[PDB]
RNA sequence: GCUAGUUGGUGGGGUAAUGGCCCACCAAGGCGACGACGGGUAGCCGGUCUGAGAGGAUGGCCGGCCACAGGGGCACUGAG
RNA sequence: GAGGAAGAAGCCCUUCGGGGUGUAAACUCCUGAACCCGGGACGAAACCCCCGACGAGGGGACUGACGGUACCGGGGUAAUAGCGCCGGCCAACUCCGUGCCAGCAGCCGCGGUAAUACGGAGGGCGCGAGCGUUACCCGGAUUCACUGGGCGUAAAGGGCGUGUAGGCGGCCUGGGGCGUCCCAUGUGAAAGACCACGGCUCAACCGUGGGGGAGCGUGGGAUACGCUCAGGCUAGACGG
RNA sequence: CCGAGGGUAGGGCCCGUGACUGGGGCGGUCGUAACAAGGUAGCUGUACCGGAAGGUGCGGCUGGA
């Protein structure tokens, strides 16, 4: 399963910040603001310069450690996404987004995916009032993602609602918050977000 | 001999038959006739039948035989309306 | 329907039966270019009637002996001899093609 | 490893019986298994992985080497008491340092007779035996 | 000579490279129904039925670009390649949907059917195929 | 070549040939062993290998490497290979596979443990 | 300004009495990625100043190329002698599917969404000098009709 | 280079039925470098796998046809 | 899972100042895979009996292997991680040991006292209930080249003629319509593949619908090119 | 009558193997033929000879002067 292992090295290695621990990523606290160079007995050694295909790896790496996803399901969605009709790049990213327990994180339920996952997992989600343990459903536009109103008596689901009165989800998101309710209308555009990820460079990846 | 009767299709616990006009002495999923609608036993969306009533009747006029659960899938949606 | 086919009667030298020659052309699977292929024909002269050269049509038809499957439906254009060199010449052209 | 055991059976005098069962501390023959060998344990598949006491006494009393003829057909010997030694584990195959012969060690003379006279009169064996050479120096 | 077709369009070749003002090919009705292809295409200028020692001949009036400028003066040609593609040795017949699409649309690929001697647009337009000739760009 | 002549002669598909014979097509082979020791390799190289030399059961002798350091194997060894041939080595085009019958694994193996046959140190 | 990629940096060597003396080489592509490419080869006695040589023939030496939507407007197809590159239009959903040689030679021609293939000698020189006369090639529906 | 039921014909047996399928007689034919005869290997297709494609490669499971039921030969009963 | 130090211990590295593993652990709290109780199926409505007419339509009854399982509800413990690689290709670097030994190896090659190429270690890269290897097929291989290759010197022009079969074959008009092209029609089973929707909490799996193509049979049609037949030329070829 | 097949006899094709023998691929002894005009220009088809590379005749090629 997931990769679950220390993970500071992972943005250290990746030249940048991936928002992976949520709470403490902007805290000066953060390993990437005290040191970012790579991981282990290297770092502050002066860089050599990285191959077209290494370029092409880190970059690759950087998304799929994003989502907290396995090389596995990543590459099975990456796939889908050429054969669908249109833009390879959008699409992916898309259809990388479209899943579940990233929703959940978007609407700032959970702290981080990993928080996220967790909460898909335990149950404490639901769409549509259906209750989804499924960290994969590819979410539909149209969707109505709860939250167990069994579990709407929990410390952890109010404090990141409570923290979440008034800042704004995506354009492609509606968090009615106090019912602990969204909905997801949108599958993105590119411009619609950012993230440190060249859309081409993964495309390049398994062109090889 | 020639025989209308539910060739199951489908998966473990997923049933989908698909009634058909086949020659008795076949394999029950074998090569058929004609197809003449499906039928979904558990009932898991609206669709659990749809016999071409224009059809049915022309197979049980110049011979076909059916199963004791295919005129009940038959006459459910009844061919048989005189 | 019953398969009509062309050809010269290359032999009349059976009783009641001649040998005819039928080329078809098609191109090649792979290579596109046209090509020529040809095979010989035994068919049912009831009223012994056809002779050498003449080139005529023959139909599909129920059996008369073994590999005889074929009857001459009509003739069409005939004593073209050269038709007949042009596989006796080839034919004959084998007594070389030995060891 | 893990095996099946698909029947139980009990020798009697004049007949076999079948049983359903074998309980703790009795003796029984259990027909299905494959890989299994005299001197294993044996335990139900969630069970503490336990290996039984082993056993372990007397070292070998006679020697005797065992010349493979001609010669393809040594190897014939190489499968057989290989197929021997799970099937009696007090004869000891070895192969001399020097010399290079091939020395079967057995638990006295009887001993070593059948399993010669087995090997030949059972696997045809083209091999001849006797006395083993002795490593010389100058 | 065993393909007059090739030929033909092997003297415009040859001689464009070489930047002729004119070039003389024999002559054919078919060989017309071409060049009246690829001066309505704009290869050419155009040409002329005139005449050699008495043969009927086709004078083909060549067209280039400017000059240009460099140590190479030598201007663009406007035919830039045309080669046969059906031929004695293998006929090449393309149907409507096997029509092929030349240089992404800037070139073309003349194709004898039985509705004349068209072009890659017209004959889908005009819904049939043929022994595709040559091919220009 | 002419269009003609392809017509007329075609065009030759590729053969390609075995390098492992002997393993009658199959992933792995069983063999006892005949014979047991070293050899030395080719220049460049320079060195005592541990080969054994091993009847299979298509019936094929052939003389297979040992990797690692150190062996238990030796005459009437039961053994089981691989494809791959060595390169230095005239006439090996198999390896033993170790941790199997009676290939032992290697003592005192910690790296790539998996390629030698060789459990998990507790 | 423009973007420079070294594509190729290589030490041949001379011979004369008492031993090799070397001689970098090195192959230098420059580009804007909104249309403006350049390659270059420089050989200098060290790496750096040839390096920089390279760049200045780089620059000393560009190419219109023409995009369609960050592709070329016509499958072209150019031999520079054994080598020979093949360049196709592909759709906005693609990529850059090329070598190195010529993916360097793309990326800052600011191609965005091509198709390749390197038949012949790959020789990275003399496939890139190819995939620049190639470019060097391109043509457009204008050029076309102008020209006729 | 292949061929004496070999290729054709008349007549007859046989079959649900055509036929050198089998039998008598007559003719002297039939096939072959477009590869006969012979030797090797193979159950065939829907498909499957790969490939940009053209193409290669492959036929387990599933669906269809074939073929065999320890090796052969036979016939019975029967719509079969 | 969230928090958790200018960052414990041990180990690794060091120019001996420090660097690394490392927020990783400890530690705080929050959730709660397993398990424990309680309920508990869809798959099964016909065959039959009853009114009717043994028909149409109506009504009544029995029957579940999987299964006390799926799922639903209550309670509820921090709860397996492993394999390959880190000279180049190819992503990942140091110390020690070894000293053409032991070994590695897919190819190039590496090892003869300072080995990022062997062996261990720390660190690193990649995958993750899997990771590697062996065998085989297609790919890379435009290296059997139809798409899409070649033969002066790299493998490759026959020692040279003459000619059989074969392949190919000038310019004009016409008949035929064999190739070739066009429309219609039949066939091209179901599964699969493909696009849409939907059933299992997702997916794999699975159901419904759509779209069909090649290829062949049949009918109609076109006539340029290829063919064929018929006639004419004289630029090829032959002859005086 | 045919007929599984059994037998008798003579052939043909393949596979395994064989005292011994032929060269071939891989990992010291004798000469120095080739590579510089390689110290006799080189190679060549053939022929005869010589421990060996080779030499020599005839004729050929320049990929030699
Ligand atoms: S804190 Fe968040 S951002 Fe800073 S390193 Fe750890 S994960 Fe990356
Ligand atoms: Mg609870
Ligand atoms: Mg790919
Ligand atoms: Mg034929
Ligand atoms: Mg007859
Ligand atoms: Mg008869
Ligand atoms: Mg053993
Ligand atoms: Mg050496
Ligand atoms: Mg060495
Ligand atoms: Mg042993
Ligand atoms: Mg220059
Ligand atoms: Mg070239
Ligand atoms: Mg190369
Ligand atoms: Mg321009
Ligand atoms: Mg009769
Ligand atoms: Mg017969
Ligand atoms: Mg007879
Ligand atoms: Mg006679
Ligand atoms: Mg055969
Ligand atoms: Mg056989
Ligand atoms: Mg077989
Ligand atoms: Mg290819
Ligand atoms: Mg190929
Ligand atoms: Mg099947
Ligand atoms: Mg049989
Ligand atoms: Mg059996
Ligand atoms: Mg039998
Ligand atoms: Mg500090
Ligand atoms: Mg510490
Ligand atoms: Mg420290
Ligand atoms: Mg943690
Ligand atoms: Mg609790
Ligand atoms: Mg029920
Ligand atoms: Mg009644
Ligand atoms: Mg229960
Ligand atoms: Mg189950
Ligand atoms: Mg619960
Ligand atoms: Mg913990
Ligand atoms: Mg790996
Ligand atoms: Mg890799
Ligand atoms: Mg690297
Ligand atoms: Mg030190
Ligand atoms: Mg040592
Ligand atoms: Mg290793
Ligand atoms: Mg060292
Ligand atoms: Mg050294
Ligand atoms: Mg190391
Ligand atoms: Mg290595
Ligand atoms: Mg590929
Ligand atoms: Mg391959
Ligand atoms: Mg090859
Ligand atoms: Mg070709
Ligand atoms: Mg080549
Ligand atoms: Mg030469
Ligand atoms: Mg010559
Ligand atoms: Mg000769
Ligand atoms: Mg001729
Ligand atoms: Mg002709
Ligand atoms: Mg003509
Ligand atoms: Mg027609
Ligand atoms: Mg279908
Ligand atoms: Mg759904
Ligand atoms: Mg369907
Ligand atoms: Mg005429
Ligand atoms: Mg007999
Ligand atoms: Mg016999
Ligand atoms: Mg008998
Ligand atoms: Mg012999
Ligand atoms: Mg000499
Ligand atoms: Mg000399
Ligand atoms: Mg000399
Ligand atoms: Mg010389
Ligand atoms: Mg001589
Ligand atoms: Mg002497
Ligand atoms: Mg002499
Ligand atoms: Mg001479
Ligand atoms: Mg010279």
């Amino acid at each position: 399963g997931r990769y679950i292992g220390p993970v500071c090295r992972l943005c250290r290695r990746e030249g940048v910040k991936l928002y992976l621990k949520g709470e403490r990523c902007y805290s000066p606290k953060c390993a990437m603001e005290r040191r970012p160079y790579p991981p282990g007995q290297h770092g502050q050694k002066r860089a050599r310069r990285p191959s077209d295909y290494a370029v092409r790896l880190r970059e690759k790496q950087k998304l799929r450690r994003i989502y907290g996803i396995s090389e596995r399901q990543f590459r099975n969605l990456f796939e889908e996404a050429s054969k669908k009709k249109g833009v390879t790049g959008s699409v992916f990213l898309g259809l990388l987004e479209s899943r579940l327990d990233n929703v959940v994180y978007r609407l700032g339920f959970a702290v981080s995916r990993r928080q996220a996952r967790q909460l898909v997992r335990h149950g404490h989600i639901t769409v549509n009032g259906r209750r989804v343990d499924l960290p994969s459903y590819r979410v539909r536009p149209g969707d109505e993602i709860a939250v167990a109103e069994k579990s709407r008596n929990l410390e952890l689901i109010r404090q990141n609602l409570e923290a979440m009165k008034g800042r704004k989800v995506g354009p492609w998101l509606s968090l009615d918050v106090e019912g602990m309710k969204g909905k997801f209308l949108r599958l993105p555009d590119r411009e619609d977000l950012a993230l440190p990820v060249n859309e081409q460079l993964v495309i390049e990846f398994y062109s090889r | 001999m020639v025989k209308i009767r539910l060739a199951r299709f489908g998966s473990k616990h997923n049933p989908h038959y698909r009634i058909v006009v086949t020659d008795a002495r076949r394999k029950r999923d074998g090569k058929y006739i004609e197809k003449i609608g499906y039928y979904d036993p558990r009932k898991t969306t609206p669709d659990w039948l749809k016999v071409d009533v224009e059809r049915a009747r022309y197979w049980l006029s110049v011979g076909a035989q059916p199963t004791d659960t295919a005129r009940r899938l038959l006459r459910q949606a009844g061919v048989f309306r005189q | 329907p019953k398969k009509v086919l062309t050809g010269v009667v290359v032999s009349d030298k059976m009783q009641k039966t001649v040998t005819v020659l039928v080329e078809r052309q098609f191109p090649h699977p792979l290579y596109g270019k046209v090509i020529k292929r040809s095979k010989k024909y035994l068919a049912h002269d009831p009223e012994e009637k056809y002779k050498l050269g003449d080139v005529v049509e023959i139909i599909e038809s129920r059996p008369i002996s073994k590999r005889k499957r074929f009857r001459v439906l009509r003739l069409v254009e005939s004593g073209r001899m050269d038709l007949v060199e042009k596989y006796l010449i080839r034919r004959q052209n084998y007594e070389s093609l030995s060891k | 490893r893990k095996e099946r055991v698909a029947r139980l059976l009990r020798m009697h005098a004049n007949h076999r019986e079948e049983v359903e069962e074998l309980k703790a501390g009795d003796l029984g023959a259990v027909v299905g298994l494959k890989e299994t060998i005299t001197g294993d344990t044996l335990v139900g598949e969630d069970a503490p992985r336990v290996i039984l006491e082993s056993i372990e006494v007397p070292e070998p009393v006679i020697d005797v080497a065992i010349e493979p003829k001609t010669k393809a057909d040594q190897e014939k010997l190489s499968q057989a008491l290989a197929r021997l030694a799970e099937e009696d584990p007090t004869f000891r195959v070895s192969t001399h340092p020097e010399t290079g012969q091939t020395i079967i060690s057995g638990m006295g003379e009887l001993h070593l007779e059948i399993i010669v006279d087995r090997l030949k009169r059972e696997f045809k064996v083209d091999a001849n035996v006797g006395k083993p050479q002795v490593a010389y120096r100058e | 000579l065993t393909d007059p077709i090739a030929d033909m369009l092997t003297r415009i070749r040859n001689a464009t490279r070489v930047y002729k003002e004119s070039t003389d090919v024999p002559a054919s009705r078919f060989k017309e129904e071409i060049l009246r292809i690829l001066a309505r295409e704009g290869f050419i200028k155009g040409y002329e039925r005139v005449d050699v020692d008495g043969k009927p001949y086709l004078r083909v009036y060549l067209k280039y670009g400017p000059r240009r400028q460099g140590p190479d003066p030598r201007p663009e040609q406007v035919i830039h390649h045309i080669r046969r593609i059906s031929k004695p040795g293998r006929r090449v017949y393309v149907g409507v949907k096997e029509i092929p699409r030349v240089r992404r649309g800037l070139g073309i690929a003349i194709l004898s059917t039985s509705k004349g001697v068209l072009t890659d647009r017209e004959a889908r337009k005009l819904g049939v195929g043929g022994e595709l000739i040559c091919e220009v760009w | 070549p002419t269009i003609n002549q392809l017509v007329r002669k075609g065009r030759e598909k590729v053969r390609k040939k075995s390098k492992v014979p002997a393993l009658k097509g199959a992933p792995f082979r069983r063999g006892v062993c005949t014979v047991v020791r070293t050899v030395t390799p080719k220049k460049p190289n320079s060195a005592l290998r541990k080969v054994a030399k091993v009847r299979l059961t298509s019936g094929y002798e052939v003389t297979a490497y040992i990797p690692g350091e150190g062996h238990n194997l030796q005459e009437h060894s039961v053994v089981l290979i691989r494809g791959g041939r060595v390169k230095d080595l005239p006439g090996v085009r198999y390896h033993i596979v170790r941790g199997v019958y009676d290939a032992a694994g290697v003592k005192d193996r910690k790296k790539s443990r998996s390629k030698y046959g060789t459990k998990k140190p507790k | 300004d423009f973007e420079e990629k070294m594509i190729l940096i290589r030490r041949t060597a001379r011979m004369q009495a008492g031993g090799r003396r070397f001689r970098f080489g090195a192959l230098v592509v420059v580009g804007d990625r909104q249309g403006r490419v350049g390659l270059g080869f420089g050989k200098a006695p060290e790496v750096p100043l040839a390096v920089q040589k390279a760049g200045y023939y780089a620059r000393r030496n560009m190419v219109e190329v023409p995009l369609q939507n960050g592709t070329i407007p016509h499958e072209i197809e150019v031999e520079f002698g054994a080598s020979k590159i093949v360049l196709k239009p592909a759709a906005p959903g693609t990529g850059v599917i090329a070598g190195a040689v010529p993916r360097a030679i793309l990326e800052l021609a600011g191609v965005t969404d091509i198709l390749t293939k390197e038949l012949g000698s790959r020789n990275p020189i003399n496939i890139a000098y190819a995939t620049m006369e190639a470019l060097r090639q391109l043509r457009t529906k204008a050029d076309v009709e102008r020209l006729r």
